[PDB]
């Protein structure tokens, strides 16, 4: 619901270059979620970089990291909630994961 | 309109003399000439003269006994000789049933005799047929020599064949195009650039001769007459011939189609041709069974082949361009 | 007596009735055209269909296979033990059977009554006619048209290669000028669900073709001129022909594959008298028919008894429960 | 005798019949398609198979592993000791023996008399033409119904990448123009529950195909052309070749992969005579079908020996609960 | 239609350049019959970015691009209405097939 | 004399067979996907495992290990010598003893008779196509199933980052710009109770394969181109290089990972004649399947014996206790 790539961008950080951040364990959890509960736990493990990224960006030259809303998060949790079957949870799971691999532009 | 009978004997040989009653016409003139296919028949209308319809059969005649004669009881190395007649006996028969035709006709004589008819003008034929309980001695089937010279005449202009030797053995694969609603000079003129002669390629490299249907894919790769069959319709009858240890027979006869084929190529060529004819040359001599899969798919219209074929071929040495698989992508539309 | 038997077999991975390749290296399985309806598209699909050419070859097979048991099997020609067939030729005048006993091809009944194997699958003597009929036929085995709608496209065909390495007397291995024999052949190995229908007429079994009745004493009684008790053994070893068809042991390259065989569903139809053969299995809409005609057959005085497997064929309709193809075997030698 | 067994096994992690060369980069593992219900139309599903060239080369392997110790082992092709399948191959006309001796390929009773390899396998001769019919046929190695219906097509093939450390003596990692052969390449393994399916006819071992019968006395005695002791030795290590089979000995790459196998359950029915065959272990509703099956052949009459491992089947007829492959093949040693 | 952006990406993946030849992930993408194996596929070949990366950076050619995060939702945005796998293949074959073109990469 | 080894052992804190990354800096260890009985039917599950070739590879590490303190230890190669796994790669027709003399590789019981190491492990000669497949049976170290039933999963993987500190002479971590090699990469670690089985083949050590037995007066015989003193010291070498196997010197990363590896239980058959292999530890119930397999092998006529560590083998089966892998090793060298 145009989340995914929201959420996609502060993923994005987790391995991309000019970040020092190479976090490729966590992209690989939130990509194999098998099940909601580690898929929320992966989601959780990627947000907790959240100012790990932000007070090092503006100490590189860099604009801030596109941190998701609050509303994202809802948006996520009603996705999940609504999701009881592996089956549309796999390709749900990859779908936001697979924006983490992308040539964003971060720094200009 | 002289509207010239054909006589219904084989759909197959019945074709070849139909057909190359077409180049008699053109070689002795008959201008406007279309052929109206009757299922067998295959009746031609004209409206040329028998006298101007003897001398194109002697000037055909002519033509062919001359280009016999250049290789050398004469046996020469030629289609209508030994490259495409597997029996040894039609090597000798051949040539002195053209020449006895040759003296008939340039004497204003009407021949008179009945001749047999080879396995290579109508796979039909043969040494037996079965009449109430059993077979008939020596070889049943018997043609006018008018009609024999004619279709012999078309197969050697017209119909393209290929020749693999492979040692001792020898595999000779026949084809002709059948029209199938109607055709007029132009039209026929145009198969008949198909035709190539001496296509005695042995070696051993080329040893994807095989496979029938990979071997007339191969051949018609490199042939570029003119894309008719986007417009028109036409079926490709074709039949091996097979000399395994001096046991000739026959093993494949399957009834394929070749306006799908003609289609792909021109198709798959007409973005670039650099790296159309090396790609298929390349990915025939290495991956085999990836060019049986593409010819299938093509056949069949099915995505998995070219995939396959692709991944075989890139797997030993096909480079297999950009340009060739943005044409793939358009014809999976 | 006169069985008719019609259905749909689930089958894969098989290499039946192949192109053979005995000077092409490539191997290629049977590539048949089939026509069928695509939502208003009279369209046509390349599939494997298995000639019935083999079907009666194994159903032969295996009745010479299951009269050796009998005491009766002597009465049977030398020639079928090796699993010829081919029943003698214009210079053949005389029949050999398995123990070597000259036997005339003067009349069908000595033939029949010497020779079992004649009797069956037919034979002929272009020296003198006396052409008998097979009276066992077997159609051919294709994919029904339900499933090519189905799975339409998708190749079904798997070409899988195996070489044959030949190693010199220590470990030298050779191409082409060793002498030793290295050869890298592929095999098209087939699935899909087919649809096979086969006629047996066991009715007139030891019955010369020519003379079906006796008709001596006013009463047209059959002409059996063999022994009852052989006879019914004849009958008995035909009908167990069939356990070894539905198996897995209908083609070649049984060493190699041995198909993963199971029959889906069946409808077969026994009775006394003559009866007509209810439908091929690779029509989708074969159980209609199959009902239509059993129905109209019935309704024509017709004594059928009908067995059905895996399907139901209406209620109305006197059908018995098949568990599996010994059981149709089991109801069948009752009569 | 005839003998047909057919049940399930667990195998995992196997790279049995790949297609691609050992110099091949990505070693590719066969496939074939399977028909399946899926609670709609017949549905087609590619997934990873073991062909039944290697069961039959394998069942080979063990028939003369245990045919050497036995002391009739003296009989049999150079090339078996080999453990290599071309039996009488294109453009030669007589063999050699275990021991050195020349075999002549004109008559079948001599051949398969001479050599034990050829009377159970069978054999070709193309330049004689003399031919005989396998005694053993082995089915395709399929997983099962219910099991590719489960997993909902989710690939089972894991494709493991490695290498070597072909090194130079003096120490350097050389490229292709040094003379190292330090490449890369895969090699796919599958997994899955596989159902197997294997006849044997030991009944007709030690009888020519031309000849089958004599008729000496007037009465059906085969034609033994061996003696009946070879006979019986032929066929007791015949059936001793079952014990290497569902024990992880039926692929190849075994020095690098050594599958790991399990028998879950099967059946075995044996009767010394005519006897249909067993429904393969593909189908999920196999169980039923063969109960019917050996239930409908006991009923017409047939003196069927039924030994089951890890089923109840039918839990009323003539059923034999047996452990292990060893005790199937004793008990079918012990009815010979 | 952003195929060749894609396409020369997965080219990276068998192109002798790259001596790591991931023929796996083609399969995959290839022979994709539902949604969610296709994906599984493409998020597996992405994967590899750093593996490309490192391996043209080590090598001395200009390191691969990683296709655009413009067109990745356009990739989901059309998949995701495909519910028939027969126009699903048209798509699922032609990735790999776009993946075995020339594309240009070292000099 | 052959011999059959199974059980299980529990790894933790492992990084043993890995991808090395090669071009990332995230080592990812080897997955292989596992076939799970399961309550709810089969399924199918990707976890962490040791594939056979390195289990292949730290056996013929050992086995050079202890065979070059024997006097015979000699007649090995310079590769071998170095731990170097590649045996007659591909252009090459020459072998290069550990004296420094060369081998020719145009015989097979040359070749074994001079190069331990090619009798062992077998070799691969394609230029003259020498082939020898290997005496050890090495199988893939997979997690028992019941493992994976009792921890459901628990995606069994911790990953440890670890940086690479390039302090130049005047202390400096650079900035990619002056030659430093500041980088931090990541390594994956597993652990879980695997399961392991063996298979020495100890039967045909310098016994050539083409020509194994003489048949002089058609009395069976085995062909050994050593003298027995060889034979029994490779034998030897073979039997104790299972020491370095159960201890901890299976997989890479020894200097920095060295997993803990520890024995939980082990079965083992050793017997002179042929003998079926065992059922893999992966199977929960795999002990009363080895018990029911060492009985009827028993049953048979098989001279074997068996060595039991942790598993009672019940009182039926005559097995012995044994405390430790060196006790095993000792009671297999015993018996020849």
């Amino acid at each position: 619901g145009g989340w995914i790539r929201n959420i996609g961008r502060y993923l994005s950080y987790l391995v991309d270059d000019t970040f020092e951040e190479y976090a490729y364990d966590v992209v690989d959890g939130i990509a194999k979620a098998r099940t909601q509960e580690e898929l929320l736990e992966g989601v959780y493990k990627a947000l907790r970089l959240a100012p790990k990224l932000k007070k090092k960006a503006e100490s590189k030259g860099c604009p801030p990291p596109r941190i998701p809303s609050p509303e994202d998060i809802e948006a996520l949790e009603e996705k999940v909630e609504q999701l009881s079957n592996p089956k549309d949870l796999r390709k749900l799971a990859v779908s936001l994961a697979l924006w983490a691999f992308a040539s964003w532009n971060n720094c200009p | 309109f002289n509207e010239f009978k054909t006589p219904q004997i084989d759909p197959i040989f019945d074709l070849y003399v139909a057909y190359g009653y077409v180049v008699s016409l053109i070689r002795g003139g008959a201008k406007e000439a279309t052929l109206i296919p009757h299922g067998a028949s295959y009746l031609i209308q004209t409206d040329v003269s028998n006298e101007e319809f003897r001398h194109g059969l002697v000037d055909a005649l002519s033509s062919m006994l001359s280009l016999h004669i250049a290789l050398a009881k004469l046996v020469s190395d030629a289609d209508f000789s030994a490259g495409a007649n597997i029996n040894n006996v039609y090597w000798d028969s051949v040539p002195r049933n053209l020449e006895k035709l040759m003296k008939d006709l340039e004497k204003k004589r009407s021949v008179k005799g009945t001749a047999t008819i080879p396995i290579t003008l109508m796979p039909s034929a043969g040494k037996y047929m079965l009449k109430h309980f059993g077979v008939q001695g020596g070889n049943p089937i018997k043609v006018d020599l008018l009609n024999y010279a004619l279709a012999w005449v078309g197969f050697h202009y017209y119909t393209p064949y290929i020749k693999y030797a492979k040692g001792d053995t020898t595999w000779i694969h026949i084809y002709q195009i059948a029209p199938v609603e109607e055709v007029d000079m132009i039209s026929i003129l145009s198969l008949k650039d198909l035709k190539m002669h001496l296509p005695h390629y042995y070696e051993s490299n080329l040893d994807f001769l095989i496979n029938r249907r990979l071997a007339l894919l191969y051949h018609l790769l490199h042939s570029e007459a003119l894309e008719l069959f986007t417009e028109k319709e036409f079926v490709i009858h074709s039949y091996t011939l097979e000399r395994s240890g001096n046991n000739q027979a026959i093993r494949s006869f399957e009834e394929e189609e070749i306006g799908k084929l003609m289609d792909f190529l021109w198709k798959l060529k007409r973005r670039d041709f650099y790296h159309a004819i090396k790609f298929i040359d390349d990915l025939l001599k290495k991956a085999t069974e990836g060019a049986l899969a593409l010819i299938d798919a093509i056949m069949n219209e099915r995505l998995e082949g070219f995939y396959t074929a692709l991944k075989l071929g890139k797997k030993a040495g096909v480079v297999s361009s950009r340009e060739i698989v943005a044409a793939l992508e358009d014809i999976i539309c | 007596m006169y069985v008719r038997i019609s259905g749909r077999i689930r089958l894969n991975a098989h290499s039946l009735n192949a192109q053979g390749g005995g000077g092409t290296n490539y191997i290629e399985i049977t590539k048949t055209k089939v026509t069928v309806r695509t939502e208003n598209g009279w369209t046509v699909v390349e599939v494997p269909a298995i000639t019935g050419n083999m079907l009666k070859h194994w159903h032969f097979v295996g009745f010479v296979d299951y009269f050796k048991t009998t005491p009766y099997g002597v009465n049977l020609t030398e020639r079928a033990l090796r699993y010829n067939g081919t029943r003698f030729g214009q210079g053949e005048t005389t029949a050999t059977k398995a123990n070597g006993a000259t036997v005339q091809l003067n009349d069908e009944a000595t033939i029949i009554k010497e020779l079992a194997d004649a009797d069956v699958h037919g034979f002929l003597a272009p020296k003198t006619g006396r052409r008998r009929v097979s009276l066992v036929k077997a159609s051919f085995i294709l994919p029904t048209e339900d499933f090519i709608k189905e799975v339409e496209g998708e190749r079904l065909i798997t070409a899988i290669k195996h070489n044959r390495v030949d190693v010199d007397e220590k470990g030298a291995i050779g191409s082409s000028k060793e002498g030793t024999a290295q050869m890298l052949f592929s095999r098209e190995y087939a699935t899909g669900l087919y649809g096979f229908s086969i006629v047996l007429d066991l009715g007139l079994v030891g019955i010369p073709q020519g003379l079906p009745v006796k008709f001596e004493e006013n009463q047209p009684r059959p002409n059996i001129v063999i022994d009852p008790n052989e006879r019914k053994a004849r009958i008995e070893s035909a009908l167990k022909a069939l356990i070894p068809m539905l198996s897995g042991y209908i083609g070649a390259n049984l060493a190699r594959s041995f198909p993963v065989f199971k029959v889906e569903e069946l409808v077969a139809i026994a009775s006394e008298g003559p009866i007509p053969a209810l439908v091929h299995g690779f029509y989708e809409d074969y159980i209609e028919a199959n009902r239509s005609i059993i129905k109209n057959a019935r309704a024509l005085g017709f004594n059928i008894e009908v067995f059905t497997y895996n399907v139901d064929l209406g209620e109305d309709i006197e059908a018995t429960k098949v568990s599996s193809v010994e059981e149709l075997v089991a109801n069948l030698v009752k009569m």
